[PDB]
């Protein structure tokens, strides 16, 4: 059933998250419903918001997945990730992991 | 208000390339707030929250698609971003050729809708109840995808 | 019987704003198919390319609004169909609508009302003169567009 | 742009072929128009027929280029072949000449 929820409907899903919890709109394929979820997915950050707290879209560049508005966790292929931010190259004064898509 | 009649289309494809397809009918109506144009497009199932202006960039959907919603009895939201009218609206601009109200929890929604007479938009904004409601809601839940024929005769 | 035929283009912005452009035209509703309105991306269709002579066609999206330009009927002698077995495989192969183009044979008008007896269930639509040439450009120029055609 | 021509249309480009030659159909956006080829490319096999000579796909189950409806001239990398057919593994009634990429 729905999961998470307190109000809750059998063709949107989730209306209102347990508080802790963040809202999530989920795709599969036609239909569109709410989620309750601890930690939003790949792609998206959690956000505490008076209204309800909710799933936002990970708007950064060249980042896969980030953990806010502008802290990247895993960056998209070929770009080395320092300090938070995706970088092209790895900074002045800091160098790539061995084996690994990370500065120092 | 007009009736809509509204065909749902279910298809299947063969190896020989070749379709076969049959039909649920459903019947609405059109409201002020959209022409009175028939449409058909896929149909894209759109959470009532998930039309509002707030959201910067929201996900991008093939233009040409029908919106279907399923709003719910008003005080399960007391303060909507926007009304039935900017959602619809905010479908259209999105490339909704048309938007479908299921309004069986709030049939207040009938009378917003007429309302808003004075933008009547470019296109059709259909609603439905009842066991029409029913039908299109389980095609939705159940088939992976579905094709929508709103007709105005 | 008249088709009032228009042709969107459309284009997003960041935000999935789409900024369109539209064009109409007049065709008329051939009783072949249906007389009803329809939706649908259009696909243009060879009519050497629509004949029921490969087993196995390439799958096209359910629900395209297929266009046809026809030409001298001599440049095929002895053709893989006829206009109407035309037609009903751009349905059976998805169209949600079919529209002609018979500027270059024009006696195929003739020859698309004789399904008039066993009439398919989407629109048949025939155009021709500047209303062919205003949509064949579209069709040759633009990446995509998408028809409205209404039955009124 | 219009090669291979006899009869050549600004809409539907080639409707006949010079008789050497195989029809194709190209799908460049919403546009279908006919080109003639002395190649059918790969994916697909040239047809001598009747009316004209064509292109039609190899629908061969791992097979690039097709000899016949049912014959295949090239397997795909790692593919062994027999019966004019594409294997992952030589089937019985055939010792696999691994080097050759066939079986026997």
């Amino acid at each position: 059933i729905c999961k998470g929820c307190l109000s809750c409907s059998k063709d949107n899903g989730c209306l209102r998250c347990q508080p802790k919890l963040f809202f999530y709109l989920r795709r599969e394929g036609m239909r569109q419903y709410g989620e309750c979820l601890q930690s939003c997915p790949p792609g998206y950050y959690g956000v505490r918001g008076p209204d309800m707290n909710r799933c936002s879209r990970c708007r950064i560049e060249n980042c896969d997945s980030c953990f806010s508005r502008d802290f990247c966790i895993k960056c998209k292929s070929g770009f080395y990730s320092h300090k938070g931010q995706c970088f092209e190259e790895c900074p002045e004064g800091f160098a790539p992991l061995d084996d690994t898509m990370v500065c120092v | 208000k007009e009736t809509a009649f509204v065909e749902v289309v279910l298809f299947e494809s063969s190896p020989s390339g070749d379709y076969t397809t049959h039909t649920t009918g459903l019947t609405g109506r059109f409201s002020r707030a959209g022409a009175m144009l028939s449409a058909e497009g896929e149909i894209v199932q759109m959470h009532p929250l998930g039309l509002c202006n707030n959201n910067d960039e929201e996900d991008l959907y093939e233009y040409g698609w029908v919106g279907v919603v399923k709003l719910e009895q008003p005080e399960l939201d007391p303060k909507p971003c926007l009304t039935v009218l900017g959602k619809a609206k905010r479908a259209v601009q999105r490339g909704a050729t048309a938007v479908i109200f299921d309004v069986s929890e709030n049939p207040e929604a009938i009378d917003q809708l007429n309302q808003g007479s004075e933008d009547p938009l470019k296109r059709p904004v259909v609603y439905v109840k009842g066991a029409d409601a029913i039908k299109l809601m389980n095609i939705v839940n159940k088939q992976k995808v579905a094709r929508a024929r709103i007709q105005h005769l």
